[PDB]
């Protein structure tokens, strides 16, 4: 036997009060990128060259 | 050039046909009967609105 | 409202009205000084 | 005690109202509309003092000013169109709360109801100047028509309408007035707020079976902070929605041009939260009349105490006025309509069969219909 | 005053409740929510819906009329004549 | 002169019952009232175990409330069992303050 | 009291949540403005900041930006020695003030298009089905030569000379400049700039959009497991005796 | 005490004297400008426009 | 008194690794 | 209680801190200040509220502004200066209140 | 705290802004200097408790 | 200056209008203005 994934992270970091806040304040920061980063493809995704990210070719550099 | 094509099509559909008939008796009434009060405008704003309806949606694909 | 009416008041009302009377007053000397009426002023 | 944190300071046992209070169980979702209402007033101010961070309130520069703040500022747009919207919110809020007043009987609390009164109307003041603050064909017209309403008053009238205007028209003086009580008055709002609360806190918040919970009483720390949590959720949904995805959606007024004083857009109007103001001004031919049935729409709300005419606060075991009830909702629905339609036959007649409805509504059918179902019930 | 040893008097009511952590969140919400859900939309809907009714049946006469007789320039009197 | 249309009226009580919250509830009509200062003096002169039965009713009433289900089809108050347990502790407690209005007024 | 013609959904590459602006219309609109329209409406907000928006250089916009100064240049706002060079200078004022610019159009007054898809109800359907929408004057209808008659005009006359027709303008691409097809790129370059917070809001409204419904759904479970107590919570009455 | 209650009375007397005018000011301030106030009523001009069309 | 009356089931309610009666709740409560 | 205005409305009572309370009897003029200060503060307001019901925020005008307050509007000219006063009375008035604080262990609060 | 690199426009209108803002804030923080001084009440020349003479 | 110079509103009203008549709104921009007006403000020597 060995802890489900919850009880390994819960014995870890949620036990004590200190460790889950900073899990948190690490959480929030990790996942913002992430999100971010996702979040952002996705809707350039939809937007293919419709966007001036597609667009600054044309003229750039000669 | 692209935007005067369309509007045609647009007035060629059974619906762009049917309705015009209002327009071309509202015309010759009204010319003919000049004097009248009559408003051709008011018959013209029933056809513009199903020419254009239609224009748009087409008319999209074909400009820049 | 019918609670409130009764034959036994009459006296309150007739004591408030001197009072009120008397405050009913103070409004039109303290309405007359902002109002300025020109007839007020000439009376 | 001692290190009780909380009654330590007197201060913040003052704090345990959030905390400790008791607050009923049972709970519809409509609850959530006071706190919102609060986070709307709270949100608000904090967009007004950044967007008054960079407006002018002058003929000249107004226009550009809010122009210039959805432009060149960094992160000036979202602030003010979400001032914007935000007020949206605030007033779709504000009418939910009235709603659960009504429908519940939560205005049995008469001196809770009448801050409450007070608390809408002053909300109602603040929005009627802040959209006149960008100076645009809309709100220029808006002010006229309306502050000219007050010319009405047969004695004074006409002197007043000029005082509040600061002159014969609306140029420069009353726009720095505008500026000025738009400031200002929020901030008494919220004293009229936390008062509202106190009065409020003596004697807890009503349910839907319309009996007293004390029998079943529940933490509101424990539950009702993340219920709260969570209607902000939404609530900011919406708002971000609206102000993200539509800016301008409901926001009806597309004059975003300057205002130009020989210039009017036939058709005049108040925004959402202010069209049924609009309308039952309409139905009455003549003016003062109008004014009269205007403020009576508004004002009539504080009757609705003396109306009462059931054995059970809540209408939640009375059919009949739950019918009436959806009915003046609708029927107010109706009157928003009305608002944005030219002022013709058509919706002439219409508003005016509605401004009926809303004062029998709230004045003779559900006071009747109260009865009745006590006679039903034996009562 | 005080608000939680002051409310009032209750005598004789056994509750028992149960931890967060021994229990789910969420309890077959599909299956009690269809069924809750419409056994009181259907208690609502006709004390609710009705005037809804009525205002878009007023909605759609009252735009249709108002189209018409303005766009039927000639609706209140003819031409002919 | 009532006899088909208060026939009907009784027909209709049970209707409006059954239309009425309460009945749905299970909880007693009486038990709905607004709780001003009247009730609350009827209230109080409640026996125990009228009285306690209100508590509990209630307690089950706003629990059903907070959770959102009604009780089962077969526990529900039935128009016919119309306790009207209050109205007359109710009625006295306006009676004597009607009175008292009386004698004060004159 | 006339019926007024109402502008059709015209299919855009933005009408949709996610979607966004194609600058390369914004880019096309621009010119047609800029050639087409600059003569008698003016887009004061409007700077010469395209750059990013417009994906026209700095160098580019700088450039756009400099013979604008030197034709039109602050000669016409009040500074005497001005000339090529600046970027912080808003699109040039085709009269001196709105007085004269009635003159030039006997009367009426070329409205600032800055906001004009915003500002006029109706958005850029309406300014384009009013540009592209020119049609005959209806049997037995009278018409001042300045009051052209346009199908989606209020009150039925407008003070518009052509204001778009085939081949008015040449781009650099070589996008075959049709009434409409330029319409298309006309209205864009308003909409982008009657709006430039909408164009960003509409990506931050995607990743608001996510972050709310992920929030939303953490907060039912995580407000039904605080609220979960007094839920699961049966009470039984006991009877005193 | 009647010259208790009159040195009272008195006192009010010159507060309320002082507070009219006091609160006059302020009213009279948000009230009107001899900014604005110096265009009012004042209005001229005539035979530069078409004998014809309106300005 | 107390003793007499049997606690309403939460099996419903209890989770289903809280769920059996022969589990150990030590195990499943710091999963759980 | 019955008809004890004062603790009838909650709000009513919230207000006898102004009649009722227990004021000590000694105590010298320098009190006065913390009232006073407050009075100040009211004074402010009400000055700024109507000063910014004419004032503009602008380099260009604010300038003007001041200065049309202060000439063609009615008794804005003392308004304004009211104003500008007021606020070294607030401040004179301030430094009254820290002083007597300092003097008498009143910061023992 | 400037908005720009001087005092401009931008300067101007946030102290405008704040000066209108911090006196209503101000006030609450009045009113709640007062509760906590409504606990102990105020202090004498003579620096003893005056419960005695009240 | 009218009562605050004893000036009278005539008396000013013709000192202010040679005013208008000689530096007048020309010089503000007033193209056709003249003799007349009396919110007009003392005219600025120099254009700016
Ligand atoms: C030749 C000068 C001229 C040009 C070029 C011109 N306009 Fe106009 N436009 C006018 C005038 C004059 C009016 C006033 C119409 C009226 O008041 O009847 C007008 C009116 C409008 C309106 C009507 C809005 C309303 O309801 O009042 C729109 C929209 C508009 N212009 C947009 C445009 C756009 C977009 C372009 C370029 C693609 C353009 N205009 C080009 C002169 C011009
Ligand atoms: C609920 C109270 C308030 C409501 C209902 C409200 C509503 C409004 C509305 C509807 C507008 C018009 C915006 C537009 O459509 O362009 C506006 C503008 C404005 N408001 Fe608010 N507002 C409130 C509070 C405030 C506060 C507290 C401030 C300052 C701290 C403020 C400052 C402004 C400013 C400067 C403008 C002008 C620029 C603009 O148009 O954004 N408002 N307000
Ligand atoms: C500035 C606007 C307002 C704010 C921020 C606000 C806020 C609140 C909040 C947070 C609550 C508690 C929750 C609830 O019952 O929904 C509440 C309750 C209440 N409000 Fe408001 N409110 C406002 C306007 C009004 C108005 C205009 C009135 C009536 C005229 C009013 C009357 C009431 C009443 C009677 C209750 C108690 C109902 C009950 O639970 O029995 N409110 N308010
Ligand atoms: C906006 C400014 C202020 C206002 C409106 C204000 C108001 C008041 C009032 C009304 C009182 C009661 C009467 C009195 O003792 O004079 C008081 C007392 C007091 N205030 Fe102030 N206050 C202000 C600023 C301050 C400052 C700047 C301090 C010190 C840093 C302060 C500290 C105190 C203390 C310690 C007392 C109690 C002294 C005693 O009575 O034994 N206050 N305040």
């Amino acid at each position: 036997v060995a802890p489900t994934l919850t009880a390994r992270l819960y014995s870890l970091l949620f036990r004590r009060t200190s460790t889950f806040a900073l899990t948190i304040v690490v959480g929030a920061l990790f996942f913002e990128r992430a999100f971010d980063q996702g979040a952002d493809a996705i809707y350039e995704h939809i937007n293919e060259g419709k966007l001036w990210k597609h667009i600054k070719h044309k003229y750039e550099n000669k | 050039d692209p935007l005067t094509t369309v509007r045609e099509q647009c007035e060629q559909l059974e619906k762009c046909v049917k309705a015009r008939e209002r327009l071309e008796l509202c015309d010759e009434r009204v010319s003919s009967r000049s004097q009248t009060e009559e408003d051709c405008t008011e018959e013209l704003l029933d056809f513009l609105h199903a020419r254009d309806h239609c224009v748009a949606h087409k008319l999209f694909n074909s400009l820049k | 409202l019918t609670r409130f009416l009764g034959p036994r008041y009459r006296q309150l009302a007739r004591n408030w009205v001197p009072t009120a009377s008397l405050w009913g007053a103070v409004g039109a000397v303290g309405l007359v000084w902002a109002t300025d009426w020109r007839l007020i002023l000439d009376w | 005690m001692t290190n009780i944190r909380k009654s330590h300071p007197l201060m913040k046992i003052v704090n345990n109202a959030f905390i400790d209070l008791p607050a009923p169980s049972n709970i519809s979702s409509w609850w959530n509309f006071g706190s919102l209402l609060g986070i709307c007033l709270i949100l608000q101010i904090l967009t007004g003092l950044f967007l008054a961070m960079h407006y002018t309130s002058d003929t000249t520069t107004a226009f550009s000013s809010v122009t210039h703040i959805c432009r060149d500022v960094n992160y000036g747009w979202i602030i003010r169109y979400m001032h914007a919207n935000g007020a949206s919110m605030f007033f779709i809020c504000l009418y939910m709360h009235v709603g659960r007043g009504l429908y519940y009987g939560s205005y049995t609390f008469l001196e809770t109801w009448n801050i409450g009164v007070i608390l809408l109307l002053t909300v109602m003041a603040t929005a009627f100047m802040g959209y006149v603050l960008p100076w645009g064909q809309m709100s220029f017209w808006g002010a006229t028509v309306i502050t000219n309403l007050l010319s009405a008053i047969p004695y004074i009238g006409t002197n007043l309408v000029e005082w509040i205007w600061g002159g014969f028209s609306v140029d420069k003086a009353t726009l720095t007035r505008f500026f000025a009580f738009h400031f200002i008055l929020p901030f008494i709002i919220m004293a009229i707020a936390m008062v509202h609360l106190l009065f409020l806190h003596e004697t807890g918040s009503n349910n839907p079976t319309g009996i007293s919970s004390d029998v079943d009483k529940i933490p509101f720390h424990p539950y009702y902070t993340i219920k709260d949590i969570l209607g902000a959720l939404l609530l900011i949904l919406a708002l971000m929605l609206l102000v993200l995805f539509a800016p301008d959606l409901l926001g009806d007024p597309d004059n975003y041009t300057p205002a130009n004083p020989l210039n009017t857009p036939p058709h005049i109007k108040p925004e959402w939260y202010f069209l049924f103001a609009y309308a039952i001004l309409r139905s009455i031919p003549n003016k003062l009349g109008g004014v009269l049935a205007l403020a009576f729409s508004i004002l009539i709300l504080a009757l609705i105490p003396l109306l009462h005419t059931s054995k059970q606060r809540s209408m939640m075991f009375r059919p009949l006025s739950q019918c009436l009830f959806w009915a003046l909702v609708a029927d107010l629905l109706t009157l928003t309509w009305i608002g944005g339609q030219p002022v013709e036959h058509p919706y002439i007649t219409i508003g005016q069969l509605a401004s009926v409805l809303y004062f029998l509504l709230i004045l003779v059918l559900m006071p009747t219909a109260g009865t009745i179902e006590n006679k039903l019930l034996k009562w | 005053g005080r608000q939680f040893g002051h409310l009032t008097r209750v005598r004789h009511v056994i509750t028992y409740s149960l931890s967060p952590f021994e229990q789910r969140a969420f309890p077959h919400y599909f299956s009690k929510g269809i069924p809750n859900v419409l056994r009181r939309t259907r208690a609502c809907i006709l004390r609710v819906a009705p005037p809804f009714v009525a205002f878009y049946l007023v909605y759609t006469w009252g735009t249709q009329e108002f189209e018409k007789s303005k766009r039927k320039n000639p609706a209140a009197y003819e031409n002919d004549r | 002169a009532v006899s088909a249309s208060s026939r009907w009226l009784e027909g209709i009580r049970k209707w409006y019952y059954n239309a009425a919250g309460f009945n749905k509830l299970g909880l007693m009509r009486d038990d709905t009232i607004h709780e001003n200062d009247d009730v609350k003096e009827a209230i109080r002169r409640l026996p125990e175990n009228l009285y306690d039965d209100r508590v509990f009713r209630i307690k089950r009433a706003l629990d059903l409330s907070m959770r959102q289900q009604i009780l089962p089809k077969e526990q529900w108050t039935k128009y016919e069992e119309d306790k009207s347990y209050l109205e007359p502790y109710l009625k006295e407690v306006i009676r004597e303050r009607k009175e008292r209005e009386e004698w004060a007024k004159k | 009291s006339d019926l007024e013609l109402h502008p059709p959904s015209y299919p855009w590459s933005h009408r949709g949540l996610l979607s966004s602006l194609d600058h390369t219309s914004i880019r096309r609109g621009f010119q047609v403005y800029k050639q087409v329209c600059s003569s008698c409406h003016s887009m004061d907000y409007v700077a010469y900041r395209h750059l990013v928006g417009v994906c026209y250089t700095e160098d580019e916009a700088k450039a756009l930006a400099e013979e604008v100064e030197v034709q039109d240049g602050p000669n016409e706002d009040g500074e005497m020695f001005m000339r090529p060079g600046k970027l912080s200078d808003y699109f040039p004022k085709p009269y001196p003030n709105p007085e004269a610019a009635r003159a030039a159009n006997n009367g009426a007054l070329p409205p600032d298009l800055s906001y004009i898809v915003r500002a006029r109800h109706g958005g850029e359907d309406y300014v384009f089905s009013l540009l592209t929408g020119y049609c005959e004057p209806p049997t037995g209808v009278s018409l001042r030569e300045g009051l052209y008659f346009n199908p989606y005009f209020p009150g039925q006359a407008i003070g518009m000379a052509p204001p778009i027709y085939n081949e008015v303008l040449e781009f650099d691409d070589g996008t075959p400049a049709t009434m409409s097809q330029v319409a298309k790129d006309v209205c864009t370059f308003l909409r982008w700039a009657a709006e430039p917070e909408h164009d960003h809001r509409k990506r931050m409204g995607l990743k608001m959009l996510l972050m709310m419904g992920l929030l939303l759904p953490l907060v039912y479970a995580m407000k039904r497991h605080k609220w979960s107590v007094l839920k699961s919570r049966k009470l039984a009455y006991r009877p005193p005796k | 005490k009647g010259f208790s209650y009159l040195v009272t009375a008195t006192t009010t007397v010159g507060v309320a004297y002082a507070a009219k005018n006091v609160v006059s000011q302020f009213v009279s301030s948000m009230s009107a400008s001899a900014d604005v106030l110096a265009m009012s009523k004042i209005e001229i001009k005539l035979s530069d426009i078409p004998e014809g069309k309106n300005m | 008194s107390h003793t007499d009356i049997k606690v309403p089931d939460f099996s419903d309610y209890r989770r289903p690794e809280v769920l059996d009666s022969t589990k150990s709740s030590k195990e499943s409560s710091e999963a759980r």
